[PDB]
RNA sequence: CAGGCGCGCAAAUUACCCACUCCCGACCCGGGGAGGUAGUGACGAAAAAUAACAAUACAGGACUCUUUCGAGGCCCUGUAAUUGGAAUGAGUCCACUUUAAAUCCUUUAACGAGGAUCCAUUGGAGGGCAAGUCUGGUGCCAGCAGCCGCGGUAAUUCCAGC
RNA sequence: GCCCGGAUAGCUCAGUCGGUAGAGCAGGGGAUUGAAAAUCCCCGUGUCCUUGGUUCGAUUCCGAGUCCGGGCACCA
């Protein structure tokens, strides 16, 4: 017995609540962007001792 | 049904609600599924995928850049 | 050097439009003699020998086999003062759609009414198209009328003054009700089959002392149909506006490609200009502008012209699409628009959700009545009551309309030509109206 | 800085003879305002149809048109 | 049918492996210190170094009696000395193999403007160069990757028409001065 | 050679010129869609913008001294931080040059940057493979997923925001 | 542009000249399961393509239009 069908195609995309992108500053581009990465990864290295936190750590 | 030779194939339509853009008897640009003539993933025996419909890209339709040529 | 005017021939079925036009073109030199005998022999062998001059315009196999005009046909000829492009419109009510396409792109309308025993009454009856055609001509903006009573040879007695005079009195009455001032209209007794009183006065009507027209900007007098054409007032061409050219057909000329043909309404069309088509949203530079097989350097308003576009298929642009400059104010699709509509004759009651066929320029799209905004006065849009719930015949109202298929329209105020319309239903002209505001989609 | 090339002639009459025509026109010396190559080619092929001294007349009679 | 030349080549070679952490970190470190817009810039110098070091390798394979070893062996060393990556006391092909990436791109024009003291940051170096402020001998050079040679290292300085120097002021202050002249009266 | 149609997933202007390159001819003089020139051109290749600085500020290192604390100046970094006025070319636009004539490029005068809105995208974020077990929605559906696999009401993988 | 036929539940197919559209299949809700399937209970879930005409009234009567299918034609 098949539960999916062609009438319900694109269901979750339609029902997903719509949240708008918020106005934010433009990101630095080109050499300036590579400058930002260099500082965030190598210059501002705060020691942690225990274990490394990823660039996008959420814990 | 391919125009150049009249052969009949089954083409997968990618993404969430893209089948709604397609209607019956529309000109569709079709490409391979990436496995050089073999089925991809769990879809059984489908070796093709749809890239453009009604001479407009499925991605631009899915991303809201353009709309099914409404006449 | 001449002035180009667009002339539409209108009237009831079998009133002699095509014959009158074909003979008039032949007399003025628009077609070679030898071609007429080619038509004369071939029409007789098909069993339609009476359509000898009608075959000049009836080019289709179906038109020639059945002796009926189905679609408009254009031809050119010169009246020693006007370079005239004449349009032959079908007389059938089933082909009123092709009329409105041809009639829209016209500057003067010649109305052909058959002076025959019982033939005239059939045209001017309720179920005839003589009344309807004159009504649509005024609705579509044609403000210059020439009434030529045809088939005068077939009266009883032939070339009867009394028949001619009674038709003038009756036709005048109608034209006056619908807007045309009879004193500004030239009535010409003609015999399209025999070519009587079209170029030179006919001995068969010595009683006819001529026609007189009393018009502002000139009073004219004459006897023949050609002199009636020569008295047409020169139309005013809106040249200082962005380009607007409603398409009436698209052809695939061998060795040239896609050549959309249509009449430019406003602005100037020149080769090398990048034009855009609405509502199909196709932008392309024009390669050449040709009119009547003759090369052009610029298409001034009122020049029905065809033009070569680059890398455009025939299927992309169709009849009813509007062509305009991409650099200047470009035409755009209308999601909806607001109209002042006067209901003429609907048997019942008109409420929101009504979907009659709306005819604007060359576009015939079934538009849906979305909201009855308010009831206004007829002679002046003075409001009367908000939200009429329903409208019946004789009521003028403000209506918001949402077309079914994509359609490009403009307000009458900015561009008079592409705002006029006629709602059509029940095989009748239900209502007419003008367009005040257009909700153009951004298309970006 | 700006480099370049210069030619200085013994006399103007010599500069008349052995010098490119375009550089002469740059000084207004030998100016010509002629027809396009296409118009000449149109005329040349039209004259190829006719024969005799009529060749000059009809080609010249159709050149302004 | 055409008087054109189609001779062209790529100045760089992409990595064999797209996402290798150590290579990514080292390339970022280099881009960061020598102020380089993109990772293509680290690969261009890497490609030039690889071709040069590869060229030195078959020469070292050939014996010292090889005439071919001597000619382009001497020429290759001379080019390296001229651009300033090899010391004039270093006339051995064996010493080319010890060259590193930072050596070649240390000779870049943008690094020299910051080092010579013309610019106060490596990112200020590119801005000055791209804005037409630096001459080498007498010619303004707006290419940050301009490889300075020893013959021209001593001559790098501000351009004559640069407002920073014997130059009429730049447009932004010109607009303030007329404001000052208008503001005064 | 352009240009049209058809075919197709699939490929440009019905442009200007003999000035260059060279060819033919009785010929220093004529002609040449050969060829050159511009147009279209993200086929492909090369160079290279989308900021930089200075101070205040707040964490943080940093350099020294000192009750360990603490302190002072100094180097460095994150903040459409608080600003501030410097710089410039994309752009528009005299001339000039370019060139057969033009064009672009090169130069120059004017003008032209703060949200310097003059606003960089395309793909991905379980592993292979660089990057969240964040939050909302859906609930073996919708979808994803080159492969392994994810989804059956707390999805590191769908649809979204960050 | 012209002509011909069709349009009723998610699918298919019924439906009297005019007395307020059903059948099967599918699906939904509940019991059950970790979630299903099976099993056991309940539920048409459809603007009769759209819109006007006429009628006491319209899916079934007649027009206009849209889409689909078929055929014909269209050379500034
Ligand atoms: N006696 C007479 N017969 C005429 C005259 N004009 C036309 N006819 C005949 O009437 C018939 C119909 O003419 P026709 O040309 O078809 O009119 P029409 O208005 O163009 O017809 P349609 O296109 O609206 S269908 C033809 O057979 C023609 O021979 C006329 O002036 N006098
Ligand atoms: C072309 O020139 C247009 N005037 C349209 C047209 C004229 C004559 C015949 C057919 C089309
Ligand atoms: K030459
Ligand atoms: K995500
Ligand atoms: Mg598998
Ligand atoms: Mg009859
Ligand atoms: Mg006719
Ligand atoms: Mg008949
Ligand atoms: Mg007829
Ligand atoms: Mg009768
Ligand atoms: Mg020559
Ligand atoms: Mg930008
Ligand atoms: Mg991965
Ligand atoms: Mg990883
Ligand atoms: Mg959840
Ligand atoms: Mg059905």
């Amino acid at each position: 017995k098949v539960h999916g069908s062609l009438a319900r195609a694109g269901k979750v995309r339609g029902q997903t609540p719509k949240v708008a992108k918020q106005e934010k500053k433009k990101k630095k581009t080109g050499r300036a962007k590579r400058r930002m990465q260099y500082n965030r990864r190598f210059v501002n290295v705060v020691p942690t001792f225990g274990k490394k936190k990823g660039p996008n750590a959420n814990s | 049904q391919l125009i150049k030779n009249g052969k009949k194939i089954t083409a997968f339509v990618p993404n969430d609600g893209c089948l709604n853009f397609i209607e019956e008897n529309d000109e569709v640009l079709v490409a391979g599924f990436g496995r050089k003539g073999h089925a991809v993933g769990d879809i059984p025996g489908v070796r093709f995928k749809v890239v453009k419909v009604a001479n407009v890209s499925l991605l631009a339709l899915y991303k809201g850049k353009k709309e099914r040529p409404r006449s | 050097e001449k002035t180009h005017i667009n002339i539409v021939v209108i009237g009831h079925v079998d009133s002699g439009k095509s014959t009158t036009t074909g003979h008039l073109i032949y007399k003025c030199g628009g077609i070679d003699k030898r071609t007429i005998e080619k038509f004369e022999k071939e029409a007789a062998e098909m069993g339609k020998g009476s359509f000898k001059y009608a075959w000049v315009l009836d080019k289709l196999k179906a038109e020639r086999e059945r002796g009926i005009t189905i679609d408009i046909s254009l031809w050119k000829f010169e009246t020693s003062k006007y370079y005239v492009t004449i349009i032959d419109a079908p007389g059938h009510r089933d082909f009123i759609k092709n009329m409105i396409t041809g009639t829209s792109q016209a500057d003067c309308a010649v109305l052909i009414v058959a002076a025959g025993v019982g033939e005239f009454e059939a045209g001017i009856s309720k179920n005839g198209q003589t009344r309807e055609h004159a009504l649509l001509a005024y609705t579509l903006g044609v403000k210059q009328l020439i009434v030529g009573v045809n088939k005068m040879d077939s009266t009883e007695p032939p070339y009867s003054q009394k028949r001619y005079e009674e038709i003038v009195k009756e036709v005048s009455t109608y034209i006056k009700k619908i807007g045309y001032n009879p004193d500004t209209v030239a009535f010409v007794p003609i015999s399209g089959w025999n070519g009587d009183n079209m170029l030179e006065p006919s001995a068969n009507m010595p009683w006819f002392k001529g026609w007189k027209v009393t018009r502002k900007d000139g009073n004219a007098s004459g006897t023949t149909l050609l002199e009636a054409l020569d008295c047409i007032l020169p139309p005013t061409r809106p040249t200082d506006k962005p380009l607007r050219l409603p398409l009436q057909d698209v052809y695939k000329i061998g060795g040239i490609g896609t050549v959309p043909v249509g009449r430019v309404e406003t602005g100037v069309l020149k080769p090398g200009m990048v034009v855009t088509f609405a509502p199909v949203n196709v932008t392309t530079e024009v390669k050449s502008v040709e009119m009547h097989h003759e090369a052009l350097s610029e298409a001034l308003p009122g020049d029905n012209v065809g033009f070569n576009v680059k890398n455009v298929s025939v299927k992309d642009v169709r009849r009813g699409n509007v062509a305009g400059d991409s650099k200047n104010d470009p035409p755009m699709e209308a999601a909806g628009f607001t109209a002042q509509v006067i209901i003429l004759n609907h048997p019942g009651q008109i409420s929101a959700g009504y979907a009659p066929v709306l005819d604007c320029h060359t576009a015939h799209i079934a538009c849906k009545f979305a909201e009855l905004k308010e009831k206004i006065d007829r002679r002046s849009g003075k409001k009367l009551e908000d939200g009429p719930k329903f409208l019946k015949s004789g009521d003028a109202a403000i209506v918001d309309m949402v077309p079914g298929k994509p359609m490009c329209v403009e307000s009458f105020s900015d561009y008079p030509p592409l705002g006029r319309f006629a709602v059509r239903d029940m095989r009748q002209t239900v209502a007419v109206g003008v367009i005040k505001a257009v909700d153009k989609k951004a298309a970006g | 800085k700006t480099t370049g090339f210069g030619m200085i002639y013994d006399s103007l009459d010599y500069a008349k003879k052995n010098e490119p025509k375009h550089r002469l026109a740059r000084h207004g010396l030998y100016e010509k305002k002629k027809t396009s190559r296409k118009q000449r080619k149109e005329r040349k092929n039209r004259m190829k149809k006719v024969r005799g001294t009529a060749k000059a007349n009809v080609g010249a009679g159709k050149k302004p048109k | 049918p055409v008087a054109r030349s189609w001779v062209c080549r790529k100045t760089y070679v992409t990595p064999r492996r797209p996402f290798e952490k150590s290579r990514l970190d080292q390339e970022l470190k280099l881009i960061g210190e020598y102020g380089l817009r993109n990772k293509r810039e680290v690969w261009r110098v890497k490609f030039t170094l690889a071709k040069i070091r590869k060229a030195a390798r078959e020469l070292l394979t050939l014996d010292e009696k090889d005439p071919r070893r001597l000619f382009e062996g001497n020429a290759l060393l001379r080019r390296l000395v001229r651009i300033g990556v090899l010391d004039e006391g270093k006339m051995k092909l064996d010493y080319i193999l010890g060259l590193k990436i930072e050596d070649f791109l240390e000779r870049r024009l943008q690094t020299q403007v910051f080092k010579l003291g013309l610019a106060k940051s490596i990112h200020h170096a590119r801005v000055l160069i791209r804005q037409r402020h630096i001459r080498v001998r007498k010619q303004v050079v707006n290419i940050p990757s301009f490889i300075v040679r020893l013959d021209s290292q001593k001559h790098i300085d501000f351009s004559l028409r640069s407002p920073y120097g014997g130059g009429r002021p730049g447009r932004v202050k010109r607009k303030n001065a007329k404001k000052g002249q208008g503001g005064a009266g």
